[PDB]
């Protein structure tokens, strides 16, 4: 809910418009695009290409980062620098057993071949990495470092603003749609937004777009709804704005149906990684149970994912889940018997650990250590209740939803190349537009490291495409007329219907944004498989979902704002309802249950390698307002045997 | 939420920028123009991510855990530094722990984006290789990776 | 969430007390309220008697009809006034059926000898009754009677100013605390309270008190948690604030453990009594079964219960449930279908019937018909998706939750007398103290018509008992000033800690009712059987659920308000945790799991007649803060069988 | 939940009460003494029983559905009279539905509570007899039931 102190009403035709000239501009200052920005300053030189970062908040801070991270969750370590080395061709399995036999290996490899020279970057820029006595880098499971990173951001940022120059940085700019070529309708030729701080229409003419908005949260109903509507655990922040405005340009994506669910410390929504696989923590039911072990049996069935190790994440989830239906909660992680077993009898031990256990929730997600202090729970003392939460839909963590991208020439098989005009590596269907991080599908795990990495990638693919294409898209100066009018039309809406009511907040012929997410979330969860319904669905829910947001979406015609900030919301909603049509409509195309502990389809409860063995692509068509729905074929790129 | 303590905020009035208006990654933070203090605008939308708190040169604001779960009495308050940071956490029954963390070990703003890297080339624009690679993964030559037969 | 225009603040000392002296104090202007006025002031002038009303709103419209009413949900017809007729006996049998054995029939006997009367005086009065051509009022099911009840509490609240006489109705006046006798620690000597249109403390001293304040709702998160919170299907004016004041009082509660979930049309919550009992409608899955033809074998294990006709209320929900769990949703009211059948062809004959289709929800519940509006729902055409609730805490309706109440000198067997120092029909173990409607526990399905006859029965007990009994109750100032630095101490405690912080809602010393209410929804629903965990819960569940309880309880100690609407917004949070508290210890302590469909205990799943075929009594010392728990085993008073 | 239509409120003219303010079950309603104009104070605890709107002798309220779960363009309006009341639903599609039901068969304000009842005794105190029985009953005699043998 919100409810602003004062108004801050501006028309369309009294704003100023600024543009911007640019070759490769890059949406989002996370951490795909502080990646992004920083290599594609180097490379740039070799055409005086003019790069520009815009960020609706703040790079300082601003992402999924904000608060730090405990960990780097992806580091091969090919020569040993950390406790433990690994392989490429581990990994690439590893992803792909992990996403139930689903990845596009040749993106997966491309940046697992790149990502460790971004982590030695990122020390050597000042990022306190865990070490041993003996100076390795501490492991904390097989694939991630721990690390001191409380401002893992702020150095991210530091790095990107020196190497871009601040002043091809905008802030507190947000973009809500793209544009594309007058003359090609599959290219991209810039994108308008609207400042958050003052009266000012921005429109962005480049010739290589990147999207870099990381994922989409607050889709579905949280677990919390009132102040605690703003605790999930993903960035709430994202919103899904690359997923809107990249589907909408008619750039395709692929495997929107799956989503992540991550299994987390109940409530606060704390991270459960360092205590799985550096404290070695038991999580049990609620009758001391150890669930990962009653419920093995139930992972057989599934071949050979349910025998791979680790357990596929949405199996550990499948475990969770059928504990939660049989009624055995509370959930609890005994972080009480990991720390005094880890310590055995050693106090000073002990005091150490403690200090560490602490610093994994005060170094990325304090709401957990604030969540202890006020319900008194001291971790060495009695366990945690932990559960999963609601639906996320991006592709950097455990999720690989996004837009389908091309990959590297020497991995990408012909297979995969053949929905791309243009092979460049990380562009999409649509000529120009790249997609990173969150926003780039079918090629998960890459996390903070991975995220900055594949944004390395776009940004050198970006400069080379326009050195090699030449590309000089033009913008329809008609569209972004329409488009100026679009931008401010809420704040317009208000004021010419307040009138009807004596309160701004019960209207009957607008909706505020906060309105209408409370009204998306309702029926995410309880018909896109939320929580409602223990992450189930069918084809009727799914159907019967559409037809909601269909009506949502004719009602987002009708926005009002009263506000800049609520401006922003209106089109951080309506970049969430269509990134929720996208999911659901992904949903309902396979015919299957691939993912169970992240979705089940009661209707197709099992999963099926003779025919859904492959990535859904579909692709929007605005000017005929379709979805056109297919399958390509998985194939397994890099060698590797079960 | 976050929450600013009327009595510690001046406005940032002495700077050359609000602080935490600047910071706050979801644009909650504003200043009451009447009484030239901070706010939080839409608390519910806050993620307690603390870096208003941690920004804050006054050491205005803290955080009040959301209603929804948390009971009062509750705090963490960090002292950030410039290679490290303190915890202060106070629970409910008046425990109180402290820690302290690095957070950087070199010079703020000390970063040299490229620092050690040739020089692009055409050349060098045709291959795999990013910046400072193959030698900043750590290898002499560019991992290779087996292809499946 | 509230937004207080402008502050309305008093100091407990800066407020004016009014003292009320009377013989019968009635508790809530409801309909068993004024049946306890209308019938008190009848055989009150037998000792010139003061009886006195107080409603927190308006009696004209109070409480849950409100909107009014579709139909009369208990009319025995013991002479053949209706289109069909039946025996006490077979409403007996009846109502203990439908609680899966356990009611307390003396109780139900009781108002059902009294209701038919209660029914003809409420036609005398001006209520229209659906006649058929013939004269007889038309039936809904057995035992139900249509109405065009829009002006149904307009006119019973008539028929109460009438007869107390309006300078005896106190309205606008909420009262949070009873007052003991100063002579006797287990007599009520009356209740304080304050206005909620001014800076006014009311004692009202009395020798009889009598409990009408409706049920309790708000205790657990509804599944529209925006505006639409407001949406509860019960009277969301009810908070249990009669529960509250008597448990504080030390009178016994029973069967606090048995809720109501209603099953109703989706969202809305529209009524399905009409829809099938008098439309014959059918309920099937989303894929066209009718689940009480598929789910009639799991009955089966319910005998005799689940071979009664009709089927146990509770065991229709299971069904329900059970459809739930296999994902066989949405569920559909399939009214098109139900008004072509009826019709049969006849155009005029649909007509009639599409306009008593509409009056059923627009007499009663409008949200549906509004929603059918919105959502361009044509019941003649499409059907409508239905849903279990979440739950609400009741006597009168399907719950039988509330106080433990004595019986008629002539029914009452001596297996239920036990517990009462004092005989008087629907006294509870408190003397002086009665209970009726939703307060009145373990003789359900009273609804409009039993609340209004209970309520005539408790006054004339009321005289009775002080006509015989001459008591004297004296009240303690001392107490009374604590009380009354109680019900300000919120307005006192937002004024000395406010500076805290810029924003009102955002303090650490002190939560406003809003904020409290949405912590005491998420641990209800979280671990008291909510629609979070499809109603299941467990020993472990329930103990957590006590934990966050005092947390939440002790929290209330810093509660804060910033006018008179919230203050009683604050006191009525207050009435709702502690009613959360005695739900959870009471489904706590019955274990076993006697009403699968309005909740389940997963570590005693099983229906045990051989141990728990009893009422589960408690009563709070608030002394000793101590909860005794008793055991009561049912006898059957009235003949019948299965 | 209800709103107030501006337009048509006039905080209640010199009337001797404000209608919705008078008899919302809720407390909703309520007057901005600046504006003379009613509002609901507290919209996510509305009923929408539609108390205010039918009292309105202006006719300046009316029901916007829940936003979770209302599309926008539904409305019922009710015009109330003495003996009947009438409704019109109106569809989101324009569809527009007209109703009228009965309300009340006997003038308002003309009940007799005890209307041909005899006067209570002390005799009568001590029976299960309530006012006007056996006789409102309509049965032959106060009905018996069966007691278990
Ligand atoms: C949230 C979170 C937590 C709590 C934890 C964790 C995580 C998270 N992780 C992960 C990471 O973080 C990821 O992966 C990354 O970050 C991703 O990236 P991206 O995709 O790029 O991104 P971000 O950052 O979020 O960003 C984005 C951006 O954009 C922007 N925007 C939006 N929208 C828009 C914009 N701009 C303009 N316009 C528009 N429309 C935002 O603002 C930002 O800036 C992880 N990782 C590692 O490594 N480690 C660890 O530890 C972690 N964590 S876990 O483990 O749990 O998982
Ligand atoms: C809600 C509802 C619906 C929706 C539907 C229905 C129903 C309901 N039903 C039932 C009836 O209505 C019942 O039963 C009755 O009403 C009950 O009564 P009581 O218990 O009395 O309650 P009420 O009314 O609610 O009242 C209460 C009063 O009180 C008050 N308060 C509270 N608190 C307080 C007060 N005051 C002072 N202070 C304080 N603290 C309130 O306000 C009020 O006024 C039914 N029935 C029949 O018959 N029919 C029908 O139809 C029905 N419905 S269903 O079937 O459908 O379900
Ligand atoms: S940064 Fe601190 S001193 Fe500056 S405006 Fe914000 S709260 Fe006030
Ligand atoms: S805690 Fe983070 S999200 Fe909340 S206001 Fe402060 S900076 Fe903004
Ligand atoms: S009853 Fe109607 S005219 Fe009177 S104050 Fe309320 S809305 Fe305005
Ligand atoms: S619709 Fe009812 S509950 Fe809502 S404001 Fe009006 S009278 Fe009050």
């Amino acid at each position: 809910v919100y409810y602003p102190k004062k108004y801050e009403l501006y028309k369309a035709d009294e704003v100023p418009t600024e543009v911007v000239e640019t070759d490769i501009l890059i949406i989002g200052g996370g951490f795909s695009g502080c990646g992004a920005a920083y290599e594609a300053a180097y490379w740039a030189k070799l055409g005086g290409l003019k790069v520009t970062l815009v960020e609706k908040a703040a790079v300082e801070r601003s992402g999924a980062v904000a608060q730090g991270l405990s960990a780097i969750n992806t580091y091969i370590d090919l020569t040993g620098r950390s406790e433990r080395q690994n392989t490429l061709e581990d990994y690439v399995r590893y992803v792909t057993l992990d996403m139930m036999g689903l990845a596009r290996e040749d993106l997966v490899a491309d940046y697992a071949r790149h990502v460790d020279g971004t982590v030695h970057l990122f020390e050597k820029w000042g990022l306190p990495i865990w070490k041993t006595p003996d100076g390795k880098y501490v492991r904390e499971g097989q694939w991630q470092i721990m690390i001191h990173g409380e401002s893992y951001k702020p150095i991210i940022a530091e790095a990107a603003k020196m190497a871009v120059g601040e002043e091809n940085i905008y802030e507190r700019v947000f973009i809500f749609e793209l544009l594309k070529d007058n003359n090609d309708p599959n290219a991209v030729a810039g994108a308008v937004g609207f400042s958050v701080r003052e009266p000012k229409f921005y429109v962005f003419k480049a010739k290589a777009v990147i999207l870099a908005t990381g994922g989409a949260t607050l889709l579905f109903r949280p677990r919390s709804t009132g102040e605690a509507a703003g605790r999930t655990w993903y960035a709430i922040f994202d919103t899904g704005s690359g997923y809107y405005m990249g589907l909408k340009a008619g750039a395709m994506l692929t495997q929107f149906e799956h989503r992540f669910i991550p299994f987390r410390f109940k409530d606060g929504y704390g991270p459960v990684g360092a205590w799985f696989l550096f404290f070695k923590c038991k999580a049990k039911n609620a009758y001391g149970e150890e669930y990962i072990k009653t419920r093995a049996a139930e992972l057989e069935k599934y071949k050979p994912y349910g025998a791979a190790q680790p357990i596929p994440t949405p199996l550990r989830n499948h475990q969770v889940m059928l504990e939660i239906m049989d009624g055995n909660q509370p959930i609890y992680m005994h972080t009480e018997e990991a720390l005094a077993e880890l310590a055995g009898g050693d106090k000073k031990k002990l005091k150490h650990i403690y200090e560490e256990a602490f610093e994994d929730f005060l170094d990325m997600t304090v709401s957990q250590a604030l969540l202890w202090a006020c319900q008194n729970i001291d971790p060495q003392e009695q366990p945690s209740e932990a559960a999963p939460a609601e639906p996320y839909i991006m592709g950097s963590h455990s999720g690989e939803a996004g837009f389908w991208v091309c990959g590297p020439e020497d991995l990408m098989p012909e297979e995969y190349a053949k929905l791309f005009p243009l092979k460049y590596n990380r562009m999409t269907t649509v000529k120009g537009l790249f997609a990173i991080g969150d926003c780039a599908g079918a090629n998960p795990h890459k996390f903070s490291s991975g995220s900055f990495t594949e944004g390395r990638i776009a940004a050198k693919a970006a400069v080379r495409f326009i050195l090699e294409q030449k590309p000089n898209p033009e913008i329809d100066d008609a569209v972004v007329e329409e488009l100026k009018k679009k931008a401010y039309a809420p704040m317009e809406r208000f004021m010419q219907y307040k009138d009807l009511s004596t309160a701004d907040d019960v209207n009957p012929e607008y909706i505020l944004p906060w309105q209408g997410l409370v009204r998306l979330q309702k029926i995410m969860d309880e018909y896109a498989a939320g929580i409602a319904t223990i992450y189930k669905t069918n084809e009727k829910m799914l159907q019967r979902a559409l037809e909601l947001l269909a009506f949502l979406k004719e009602d987002l015609e009708k926005l009002a704002a009263r506000d800049l900030h609520e401006l922003m919301r209106a089109w951080e909603l309506v970049h969430r309802v269509w990134t929720a049509e996208a999911h659901v409509r992904h949903m309902l195309f396979r015919k299957e249950t691939r993912w169970p502990g992240y979705y089940y389809r009661t209707d197709y409860p099992e999963l099926n390698d003779e025919e859904w063995k492959c990535f859904v692509c579909s692709k929007y068509d605005a000017e005929k307002d379709e979805w056109t729905f297919e399958k390509v074929p998985y194939v397994q790129v890099i060698e590797w045997s079960f | 939420p976050s929450f600013v303590n009327p009595e510690k905020c001046d406005g940032c009035k002495a700077l050359e920028r609000t602080a935490c208006e600047y910071i706050c990654p979801n644009d909650l933070m504003t200043l009451d123009k009447e009484k030239m203090k901070a706010y939080n605008r839409e608390p519910d939308m806050c993620w307690e991510c603390y870096s208003c708190v941690k920004m804050c040169p006054q050491g205005a604001i803290d955080v009040r855990g959301y209603v929804d779960y948390s009971p009062l009495g509750g705090a963490c308050v960090p002292m950030r530094g410039t290679s490290d940071i303190m915890w202060t956490v106070k629970y409910r029954n008046g425990k109180v722990l402290r820690f302290k963390f690095a957070i950087r070990t070199t010079p703020w703003g000390s970063i040299q984006p490229f620092e050690g890297f040739p020089e692009p080339t055409e050349e060098a624009l045709k291959s795999e290789l990013l910046a400072g690679e193959p030698e900043i993964i750590g290898t002499s030559e560019f991992p290779q990776v087996k292809k499946k037969a």
